[PDB]
RNA sequence: CUUGAGUCUCGUAGAGGGGGGUAGAAUUCCAGGUGUAGCGGUGAAAUGCGUAGAGAUCUGGAGGAAUACCGGUGGCGAAGGCGGCCCCCUGGACGAAGACUGACGCUCAGGUGCGAAAGCGUGGGGAGCAAACAGGAUUAGAUACCCUGGUAGUCCACGCCGUAAACGAUGUCGACUUGGAGGUUGUGCCCUUGAGGCGUGGCUUCCGGAGCUAACGCGUUAAGUCGACCGCCUGGGGAGUACGGCCGCAAGGUUAAAACUCAAAUGAAUUGACGGGGGCCCGCACAAGCGGUGGAGCAUGUGGUUUAAUUCGAUGCAACGCGA
């Protein structure tokens, strides 16, 4: 019952899973979706057809404002950086303007040894 | 296996001499008997009258619209295990698929006989109803309901 | 990385700059780092890039 | 005496070294705001974290490690190795007009010094990562690979240890010997009118001729043709082990056998077989369907079991309604 009309939107696409949060311009959080919440769990999620029906699931709990515009924020690889941002497009939202705010440091932390199969 | 040729143009029904109805006997047809299939659909197909009452005849396709899939999966030896990917249904196959449903599935209807089991059906074709209805949804809850391959 | 167009519409040009990070930087790390397996895979592929 | 070697001058490029600063991205953590039932992870899962409010998101703060892009088939170094920007102290390499010294050189057992990483001692530090260790999973088992955590350690100082597939598996120095394309850096010159064009030095890639080679291949940066000095090898196993010496805080290092045992151990290349290697193919091989077998009663054969005998044979696809 705010009316926050227009914010930002994070999308963070990562492998095992996506979810997006329509925050404010502030960066208040007003509504987040996920896959893992969207049906389909296990890790049938993931794939991106399968994270639009995540996202749009905001417009159905941010709604309660009246999001006339909002921007996008893409964080982090994954089949949930394109998805999204069209699901959105779709919803009836805006856009104003599109962005990648994935972690791309400079050679500083040294990564996990890992996998090795 | 790699060979690619045409189809096998069927002879049309006995009577109305119609290639859909062509193969749709010869699906039903059994031990190469296809004279029974023939006087065990071609009356049924026609009982239709004390069902009804008219020309019986487009009766059969709207009855085989609420049997007839858009949408089948395939799983596939992908990606180290077996994916699923499902696709729709050219309508060779759509057709044909459907009127399996309507006779693999009116044998175990158990009623008075294959002939009139078979009647009873279509009716409830038309009209949703048996595992010939069921398969539709019950398979289109795989492709088009779990598009995340797709 | 920055996007931004008048008349609404979702046409794109967010690959543009899918051309100087994006996923590839980022799977480049995901994993563990390299050491000598670069320094040599890097000194290989190389070889590769002639003909 | 001057061409070897060296000095001087003036330039050039460089992640060469030692010290001290400093910047930005990211991670983690602490605090607070928004917000709400999931997050994280895998092939799946589970451990784990979540309603004591996570994850996400945003604001502020603390701290440590490493410096995306440039980055290259690149550069510097004796080797090991050395990447952000800045300053201070410092080494070597190269070019050019030259000027100077005058064989002052090459190599070098012993000797001295430098040495990746792991490890060791004292004291600091500690974000991420991660031997040990602990859970979860996989499996016949799984003291593993995988997942959730995580200590030493990785970082700093100072001292020690001296090893590596410390590799070009190719000692240092010098002179000769067809070529082609390229990289990087200096210099001379050319309507320098240009990106540019022609030479002449340094270092360096790839192809390759003669020749060399057991073959692979090396080929002016030689494994070609020669000269000077040094290190080293003499069948495989036993064994870089034992013993002794020396070194070390300790791991352990260095030097280095015998007994006995085998008739080989080994190198490259060839033919093929195979690969849970790759490319391209065909077969009812699969996929698409039609009907079966597996259950049932009976037939038939076989292995069993039995029998005085249950005659002999046939036994993965190629044995069993087979010799019959
Ligand atoms: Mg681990
Ligand atoms: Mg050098
Ligand atoms: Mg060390
Ligand atoms: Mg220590
Ligand atoms: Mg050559
Ligand atoms: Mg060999
Ligand atoms: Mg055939
Ligand atoms: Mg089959
Ligand atoms: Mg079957």
């Amino acid at each position: 019952r705010k009316q926050v009309s227009d914010g930002v939107a994070h999308i963070h696409a990562s492998f095992n899973n996506t979810i997006v949060t329509i925050t404010d311009r502030q960066g208040n959080a007003l509504g987040w979706a996920t896959a893992g919440g969207s049906g389909f769990r296990g890790s049938r999620k993931s794939t991106p057809f399968a994270a639009q029906v995540a996202a749009e699931r905001c417009a159905d709990a941010v709604k309660e404002y009246g999001i006339k515009n909002l921007e996008v924020m893409v964080k982090g690889p994954g089949p949930g950086r394109e998805s999204t941002i069209r699901a959105l497009n779709a919803a009836g939202f805006r856009i104003t303007n599109i962005t990648d705010v994935t972690p791309i440091p400079h050679n500083g932390c040294r990564p996990p040894k890992k996998r090795r199969v | 296996r790699r060979r690619v040729i045409g189809q096998r143009k069927i002879l049309p029904d006995p009577k109305f001499g119609s290639e859909l109805l062509a193969k749709f006997v010869n699906i039903l047809m059994v031990d190469g008997k296809k004279s029974t299939a023939e006087s065990i659909v071609y009356s049924a197909l026609e009982t239709l009258a004390q069902r009804s009452g008219k020309s019986e005849l487009e009766a059969f396709e709207v009855a085989l619209e609420n049997v007839r899939p858009t949408v089948e999966v395939k799983s596939r030896r992908v990606g180290g295990s077996t994916y699923q990917v499902p696709v729709e249904v050219r309508p060779v196959r759509r057709n044909a698929l459907a009127m399996r449903w309507i006779v693999e599935a009116a044998r175990k209807r158990g009623d008075k006989s294959m002939a009139l089991r078979l009647a009873n059906e279509l009716s409830d074709a038309a009209e949703n109803k048996g595992t010939a209805v069921k398969k539709r949804e019950d398979v289109h809850r795989m492709a088009e309901a779990n598009k995340a391959f797709a | 990385i920055k996007v931004r167009e008048n008349e609404p519409f979702d046409v794109a040009l967010r690959r543009f700059k899918r051309s100087c990070e994006k996923a590839g930087v980022l799977a480049e790390v995901r994993r563990r780092e390299f050491y000598e397996k670069p320094t040599t895979e890097r000194k290989r592929a190389k070889a590769s890039a002639v003909k």
